[PDB]
């Protein structure tokens, strides 16, 4: 069984820098890629980008070109994303999933990050 | 580009010989090899070819199951142990270099050695 | 689209299962093992210029061939890198001039430390289903480039390069 | 970089009935669409692959169809345990953006 | 298999004109045909690679054209140094079977 789970609710302040969590086990982490999802309440699901554990290369979106720096730890099998310079509209929940085989759908409950003054 | 062939002569049917090919002036490890025999006054005939490291051998229609072809990439030599003589093998042999796709065509040709059959 | 490989391979138009033969070019990048360069061997153009434009998009289903069955890597299709096999479809490549410009690199993700694979001649090295799209009409094609190998060089399966 | 519209915003679904979800795109997307089934406060999951091939595990009541620009999803005899959201996501060219979404409620 | 037929076998031509020779294969080949020139008792030398492209060191007086099954190797101006035998070579599918070769000679 392949599943993902993520970190808890982190409340922070705008202008800060923080790296998040997407914990995994039970599957070969570096020979299949992973994708990222951002969920905006009242708007819907949007796409972030995808990164390689082995080469380290990342294809971003145009909005998340300078927003996020996507890494993927081969040894700890943990999918990472860091964000610097928080804004008031970035308070959301992130989702992480897999890329590769035909199906490639394995999902987690999400990392909820919220910021306020 | 110089190609050196050795092992020619006059032999009886049923004998065995070694043809040796030595190459210089180009990259040996990137490019295939073959042997081509030519009857005087008659069109060319192909007998043997081999690909890059020593991964595969190929022959023509009347040659399969008879010849031995091999290569040494350390000393850049192509060796033919041939032991199925008949009356049709009276020909001059060139060791030639199979450049291009699936080692198909011939880039440079050596001087070759003559091989003739008599009783 | 009747172009050629640098070794001189005859590429026919609409042949579906394409027997096009290229050369191998191995190297090493960080987390990548460069198997083959299709850019430095396949130089193409448009056969009927000034009215048509050759767009090529890599159609789904494509992996390596021959002995390599459970092996996957990366494709460099016009600069940026994408996964390989196909979860998606890469962006296009513009062809609009009578110029033999480079066309793409294939990389392998390291599983061993410095190990490798031997490739024979005439073994399959790409099972690439492509798609040729024009600009005048929104149409699509279906070519299966069964790309084989010509030279036999050791492509690394490890994290380094041994030569 | 393409914008994509899923239709409609919301609709009412009963039990023992058929609903249709329409996914429309501007460019002729080359059959790289997927249908995602979202629950509330819970991890979403897939329905089908390529809008033609069923994913393994769910029964055949869910059915995707269409290719090119028109992509449709027919769902018959829908029950109470699959109320949520539908997201048709395209995969032609970076970015691989999601859709707008479709909201389902009790009749 | 595939056999190669030449046409004509022999042709005596006055020097100074333009000559054209043909090689025919058994099946479809594309453009994967090559030529060799053996003037006298030595190794033959290639002229035109893949029926449209030349090799450097060989002059542009040798030209190739055609595709499919029929090909044409032409010389625009001939002189007292190009007499000899022409070899055509097919490289489509294994195994390789050559052609007879066309003898071109000069009146003297």
């Amino acid at each position: 069984q392949v599943q993902l789970q993520q970190s808890g609710s982190e409340l922070a302040k705008p202008g800060a820098s923080v790296k998040l969590s997407c914990k995994a086990s039970g599957y070969t982490f570096t020979r299949y890629w992973m994708h990222w999802v951002k969920q905006r309440p009242g708007q819907g699901l949007e796409w972030i980008g995808y990164s390689n554990p082995s080469s380290g290369y990342t294809n971003f979106n145009q909005k998340f070109k300078d927003k996020a720096a996507l890494t993927a730890d081969t040894s700890s099998n943990t999918a990472y994303i860091q964000l610097n310079g928080l804004t008031f509209e970035d308070s959301a929940v992130y989702f992480c999933a897999r890329d590769g085989d035909p199906p490639f759908v394995y999902w987690g409950q999400g990392t909820l990050v919220t910021v306020s003054a | 580009v110089k190609l050196v062939e050795s092992g020619g002569g006059l032999v009886k049917p049923g004998g065995s010989l070694k043809l040796s090919c030595t190459a210089s002036g180009f990259t040996f490890s990137d490019n295939g090899m073959a042997w081509v025999r030519q009857v005087p006054g008659k069109g060319p005939e192909w007998v043997a070819s081999i690909t890059n490291l020593a991964f595969s051998v190929y022959y023509s229609d009347t040659v399969t199951g008879r010849f031995t072809i091999s290569r040494d990439n350390a000393k850049n030599t192509l060796a033919l142990e041939m032991s199925s003589l008949r009356s049709e093998d009276t020909a001059i042999y060139y060791c030639a270099r199979l450049y291009g796709d699936y080692p198909y065509y011939f880039d440079y040709w050596g001087q070759g050695t003559a091989l003739t059959v008599s009783s | 689209f009747a172009c050629k490989t640098a070794s001189g391979t005859a590429i026919p138009i609409g042949a579906a299962s394409a027997n096009v033969y290229v050369n191998l070019a191995p190297a090493v990048n960080v987390g990548q093992n460069l198997v083959v360069d299709l850019s430095t061997q396949i130089f193409c153009h448009n056969d009927y210029p000034e009215t048509i434009t050759d767009y090529v998009t890599l159609q789904r289903g494509s992996a390596y061939g021959g002995v390599l069955s459970s092996f996957s890597g990366t494709v460099k299709y016009s600069g940026s890198s994408y996964p390989f096999p196909t979860t998606s479809e890469t962006p296009r490549v513009v062809y609009n001039s009578r110029t033999d410009k480079p066309w793409v690199a294939l990389y392998l993700t390291p599983v061993s430390s410095a190990g490798g694979v031997a490739i024979k001649a005439g073994s399959l090295i790409a099972v690439l289903i492509l798609r040729q799209t024009n600009n005048y009409n929104s149409d699509d094609f279906q070519f299966v480039w069964n790309i084989y190998a010509n030279n036999d060089v050791v492509v690394p399966t490890g994290g380094c390069d041994v030569s | 970089d393409i914008q994509m519209t899923q239709s409609p915003a919301s609709l009412s679904a009963s039990v023992g009935e058929t609903v249709t979800i329409t996914c429309r795109a501007s460019e002729n997307i080359y059959s790289n669409l997927a249908w995602y089934q979202q629950k509330q406060g819970k991890s979403p999951q897939l329905l089908v692959d390529g809008a033609t091939n069923l994913a393994d595990g769910v029964p055949s009541r869910f059915s995707g169809s269409g290719s090119g620009t028109q992509f449709s999803l027919k769902i018959n005899s829908v029950q109470s345990e699959d109320f949520g959201n539908y997201y048709c996501q395209h995969f032609y060219g970076t970015p691989f953006t999601f859709g707008t979404g479709t909201k389902l409620e009790m009749k």
